[PDB]
């Protein structure tokens, strides 16, 4: 397939830590998504594609009713090293890092994998993770740390049916599950319901650690979010605490043209060791 | 001995002091630590080994041993740093019935990698002979059963030992194990220690609507001043403890001595006597 | 310390039924109590091993049940001559050796193996007090490096007693008598396996018997066969 | 090495809490014990391992091991408590220590008979005997524990059930010898190198476990004492 | 024997001040009366050379 | 230890780069050698010491030392250069480490020959012969480099051309003896204890330097190899 891209907007501000916070603003510094970056359109109208797991992922489903379910988080997706096969199933979700490496291909009973081996964790949650023109979106957050691997997520109800694409409104995610096993990931790997007996497409991006000015309503929560070197205008709103600037110039961060190339210059070579008359003779010693 | 299980527990909070009450154990000799340290130490996850053995052969467990059973069923490293919890199991593992469901593995060829279960069942090939299973002269049975009867003495009665084999790779540890917790004084200047946030002020009840998932709270510039009760859900507020400046007025050492005392920043409650701003 | 009658010679092969007391217990675990005829000469033969279930041999000697607390060895109607001693083995815990019993004559009347395996010694004729003398028992048929074999000494007028035990591959225990001062070495893994004698303390001057089998944990292993001894004749 | 207070006080009605507080070496790897000796007669087994009492021990002692101390608690004492209570822990050196003992005075069916003392010459000795009457010798372990006229008690050596491994106290190792035998229950102890500070009792303590009290760190205790011998070299 | 050697003592020593003691330790609460016991014994240990 | 591409690929046309890392211990002190193995037949020196090439091979192959690594360039290979690379080396530490292997694959005269083999018993093991026809067997040492069905080469012992002192591996050393004989030109190495991981060639490789390969580390190398016996000892 050839995926497309589309333009995110301000979506994926989640939660850095658990701090209340009432009318005022928080400059950040993390790994959030950028504003205004491209993130792929991959259809879900065949598709299971292997990406690179960086830093954190945003991952996006506007399934119908269970459409998308399901994520193979992994480092190698093999037998030798452990992987990461979260699924939800019938008002369950289960979290199991054993290394189940595949049976015939990622796809869905549990037809996903197919062996047995020697697993971690075996967290089966009770409480689910997861009107006719009336779609649903659900998006997660994705991070690993040195001891955790953090999933934020959000289930917004959108209503517009205009052609698929991210609606404009800001929408934090909430921490549900703090998985702390600690396992190597660097690829992602999706699946579908299948059932066989333009539906869905998920959006994917990329994490970067970058700052962001956050502001808090007086009730606690997040209402909107500001990027720190997005543009000249962020830049400013990054530098002074205040989202209205008023009108005048103001000094932001200074600028240095790094150097390119490197040279090295000494003086010219002479005066050349005898050594060449040492090793060329015929009586040498005794 | 030949089968033991290898349950790996993890994710919970392992109170150990319970153990000491659950059964009339007759064996608590732990290697590593001590079992009070034991309950505010963190762990990944532990290995529980079980398995029986004779009262005679009790001794043959230990981190560096040999014997029939501690170099070819079970064999411990000189690291253990758990325990070697046993019992006597001489109530309802002896019926006079014939004993023939246990074994030992009485033959083998050399000493087993310690922590190592080995589930075989081939007949013995001492040497010199191909052995395609024939049973004379040559190949027999490796394994052989107990002799457990009621009718017996201490010594030769079903003794159930089980390990707890801790280890600390590089993964976060997940079973720690008990945490106490005291009760909580309203309107009083003491000490907080929340959940690795440590301090101190005067707990009051306040009227913060606090979203389910925060459990700290900071305020405008760095600095805490409202938390959630790990405990049953209720919103307190730290306020930092009663401090203030002491200014004396004197009207001169010429006159006479008597002086008053201001102390700023305090409810006259909290310290004739005036209240002013 | 067992407990064996000194001598038996009345009522020959009528009301003999030699036994071994002093147990006061139900023989440990395994009630496998073993019967040893030592005869003059040639190396001592089992005669049976269990209560029942005599192996290949006389088939005139049977029936040793445990009566009380000692194991009673029908030997009445056997024969009328006989000059051997017979042993038994029990108290079976967890590495206690002196297995075996005192001297009982069983001499019914008093006047009137080798191509098994194999059957070799060292033959230490002139031993000099002290140094480091080496006795095998090569055998040419079962492996002389996977079965549990042991050593076993015995002295004039003083019964048998265990000496060494070793196991599979990864045991070298000695017997209470030295203390330490024998210190097992197996040979070549398919050659042979020897011992050692570790300056003795003038107190192994009995004959010696390389066992191809355990004596007390004793299994079946198709056959029992033993090898003659040597003399040390210690020179201290 | 254990500390105990040397004489607490109390009223009668009350209650009184004696301590005895040891090293992780000692009480931190094992169980303490508790005995109660009346002034005259035999000693006898009040608490062990900490949780559970024999069935002669009535409901009015209890025992807790909060930490790497041991706390007794009486509650309701009266004239009949007036006893000395000892603490004794097996150390993870191979020994047995026993505590000092506790002067709470307020004003206000198998023998176990034993023999084999008298004064004899010095630097040597005689055996030291031991008997009962049908108890399962074979199946229960025996202690060595004397007590000087006035002093204290103090562990000497132990004999399995099973016989194997015996281990000494710290002073009477290599002079000692204890040893058993097939024949009805006796137990033969042979003292060697006699340096005249052995006037004591030599009380021959039966126990309950079968093996060495070094592998059963939960089991062991000690059974109904007997009537010893006072045994009084004096050079 | 001329070179003496202290033993442990129940109680810390003070700086700049003589532990010159003859008397019999007592371990825990039981005065072995002179009379070496258990785990009583005189802190006068005398060295050992060779 | 030597780290080397396990399977690379290539362009015919074209030239690659075959790369060989390791430590200053072994190829910053001494030279690395690359071997070339057709599949099927008997391996070929390629490159000698980095610098120089043998007569049989001509200037298609090319060979650098910049730094702690070796780097081969062959301008304009072919069909023909498809085989097996393997990069050798002496480390200081008495011993001679072998790569993986390349497998550098395209889809578009005196003879060495040794016996000896043969399947035997296990634990024991029987004597490894070799011979020549007129090569100054007193001035040429040789090499043990046994190779597995399917897997690389390995060094297992060496003699120098003196008879004197020789070296064995870090897993052959001492049970096994290396010897030569003062008649026509021979080579004994008696195996002992043998743990049935064996199945190998045992090439007898011809050397040309005359000492142990630890004092000349710029002359050594490997002359042409000899046709190996298949040993299959399978337990
Ligand atoms: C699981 O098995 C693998 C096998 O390589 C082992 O390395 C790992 O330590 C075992 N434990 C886990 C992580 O389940
Ligand atoms: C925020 O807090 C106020 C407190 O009165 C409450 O009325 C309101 O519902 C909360 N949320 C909103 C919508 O502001
Ligand atoms: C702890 O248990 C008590 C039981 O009454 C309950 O009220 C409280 O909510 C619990 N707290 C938490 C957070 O588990």
């Amino acid at each position: 397939l050839p995926p497309a891209y589309t333009n995110s907007f301000t979506r994926g501000v989640y939660y850095p830590d658990k701090v209340f916070r009432s009318s005022v603003l928080h400059s950040t510094q993390d790994l959030f998504l950028p504003f205004f970056s491209n993130v792929t359109w991959f259809h879900v109208i065949f598709d299971n594609p292997v990406l690179p797991f960086n830093d954190g992922v945003y991952f996006a489903s506007i399934e119908k009713s269970n459409i998308i379910r399901g994520w193979i988080f992994g480092t190698t997706l093999d037998s030798k090293t452990q992987s990461l096969l979260i699924v939800n199933n019938a008002t369950n979700v289960v979290i199991k890092v054993c290394e189940f490496q595949f049976c015939n291909d990622p796809f869905l009973e549990f037809r996903v994998y197919s062996s047995a081996n020697n697993c971690t964790f075996e967290y089966v949650s009770q409480p689910f993770l997861m009107q006719g023109n009336f779609k649903n979106l659900r998006e997660f957050v994705f991070k690993n740390i040195d001891g955790y691997f953090k999933i934020y997520s959000k289930h917004t109800p959108i209503i517009v049916r205009e052609p698929e694409d991210l609606p404009q409104g800001f929408s934090a995610l909430e921490p549900l599950v703090d998985l702390p096993i600690g396992i190597n990931i660097t690829r992602f790997q999706t699946l579908l319901a299948l059932h066989r007996s333009g539906a869905a497409a998920y959006y994917v991006g990329y994490l970067q650690p970058r700052t962001f000015l956050l502001k808090y309503n007086e009730n606690g929560t997040i209402t909107d979010a500001v990027d720190c070197a997005l543009d000249p205008l962020s830049e400013t709103k990054c530098t002074l605490k205040s989202f209205t600037v008023e009108k005048g110039i103001y000094q932001t961060s200074n600028f240095r043209v790094q150097p390119t190339e490197s040279i090295v210059r000494f003086p010219n070579i002479t005066n050349l060791c005898p050594f060449d008359e040492v090793f060329n003779a015929t009586r040498f010693a005794s | 001995v030949y089968a033991w299980n290898r349950k790996r527990i993890s994710n919970c909070v392992a109170d150990y002091s319970v153990l000491y009450n659950l059964a009339p154990f007759f064996t608590f000799k732990c290697y590593g630590v001590s079992p009070t340290k034991l309950n505010d130490l963190c762990f990944t996850n532990v290995y529980a080994d079980s398995f029986v053995i004779r009262g005679d052969e009790v001794r043959q467990i230990a981190p560096g041993q040999t014997g029939n059973i501690a170099d070819y069923n079970y064999k411990l490293p000189d690291d253990f740093t758990g325990c070697v919890i046993a019992w006597n199991s001489n109530k309802l593992d002896s019926k006079v019935s014939g004993n023939y469901n246990y074994l030992y593995r009485l033959f083998r060829k050399s000493n087993l990698k310690p922590f190592e279960r080995d589930i075989s069942t081939e007949i013995y090939q001492a040497g010199n002979k191909p052995c395609n299973g024939v049973a004379g002269f040559n190949c027999y049975f490796p394994l052989r059963s107990y002799s457990f009867r009621p009718t017996y003495g201490v010594g030769h009665q079903p003794y159930r030992v089980v390990v707890l084999s801790f280890e600390l790779l590089h993964a976060p540890a997940t079973v720690c194990g008990p945490k106490k917790s005291t009760n909580l004084v309203k309107n009083k200047c003491v000490n907080f220690n929340f959940n690795g946030l440590k301090g101190t002020g005067v707990l009051t009840e306040s009227n913060k609507k606090f979203l389910p998932f925060q459990q700290f709270g900071r305020d405008i510039a760095d600095t805490t001043d409202a938390v959630r009760d790990p405990q049953t859900l209720e919103i307190l507020d730290i306020t930092p403890c009663s401090f203030g400046g002491v200014s004396v007025i004197t009207p001169g050492t010429n006159t006479s001595n008597q002086v008053a005392v201001l102390y700023q920043g305090v409810n006259c409650t909290e310290v004739n006597v005036f209240q002013t701003r | 310390v067992l407990t064996q009658p000194p001598s038996a010679s009345g009522s020959p092969g009528q009301s003999v039924t030699i036994s071994c007391t002093g147990t006061s217990s139900d023989f440990g675990g395994y009630n496998s109590v073993s019967w040893y005829q030592q005869h003059p000469g040639k190396a001592p033969k089992l005669m049976i091993y269990e209560v029942s279930k005599r192996p290949s041999g006389v088939p005139d000697r049977f029936s040793g049940s445990k009566s009380g607390n000692t194991a009673s060895l029908t030997v009445s109607g056997l024969q009328a001559e006989d000059e051997a001693d017979y042993y038994c083995s029990s108290y079976a815990g967890s590495n206690n050796f002196d297995v075996f019993g005192t001297g009982t004559k069983v001499t019914v009347l008093g006047g009137g193996g080798g191509s098994e395996v194999q059957l070799v010694e060292s033959g230490g004729g002139l031993i000099q007090p002290g140094g480091s003398l080496r006795l095998s028992c090569a055998a040419s048929g079962f492996t002389v490096s996977s079965n549990y074999m042991s050593w076993v000494r015995q002295a004039p007028g003083k019964g048998l007693e265990w000496v060494s035990v070793i196991y599979s591959g990864g045991s070298t225990y000695y017997a209470d008598s030295v203390k330490g001062r024998f210190t097992i070495s197996r040979d070549n893994s398919e050659n042979t396996l020897y011992l050692q004698m570790n300056s003795l303390r003038a107190e192994d001057t009995a004959v010696y018997y390389c066992a191809r089998g355990e004596i007390q944990p004793y299994y079946y292993y198709g056959m029992d066969v033993w090898g003659q001894g040597t003399t040390v004749t210690v020179s201290s | 090495v254990l500390t105990q207070p040397p004489s607490a006080s109390g009223t009668p009605g009350q209650r009184v809490t004696i301590s005895c507080s040891g090293s992780s070496s000692n009480i931190g790897s094992n169980t303490v014990n508790w005995y109660q000796q009346l002034p005259g007669t035999a000693p006898k087994l009040l608490i062990y391992s900490n949780n559970q009492r024999p069935s002669g021990v009535p409901d009015r002692f209890s025992g807790s091991k909060s930490g790497t101390s041991a706390s007794l608690a009486i509650s309701g004492l009266q004239s009949e408590d007036e006893a000395d209570y000892y603490c004794a822990a097996w150390d993870d050196s191979l020994n047995w220590v026993f505590g000092g003992g506790t002067k709470l005075t307020v004003l206000g069916e198998v023998q176990l008979v034993e023999s084999g003392g008298g004064v004899v010459q010095p630097g040597g000795s005689l055996r030291l005997s031991c008997a009962a009457s049908g108890f399962r010798f074979d199946d229960h372990a025996m202690h060595w524990v004397r007590q000087a006229p006035g002093k204290g008690l103090e562990w000497v050596s132990v004999i399995s059930g099973d016989g194997g491994s015996t281990y000494y106290a710290d002073s009477v190792k290599g002079r000692f010898s204890i040893s058993r035998d097939d024949s009805k229950n006796s137990l033969y102890l042979q003292m060697n190198s006699l340096r005249t500070e052995d006037t004591a009792l030599y009380y021959c303590a039966k126990d309950r476990s079968y093996g060495p009290p070094d592998v059963f760190n939960y089991e062991y205790g000690m059974d109904v004492w007997g009537q010893g011998t006072t045994v009084t070299v004096s050079s």
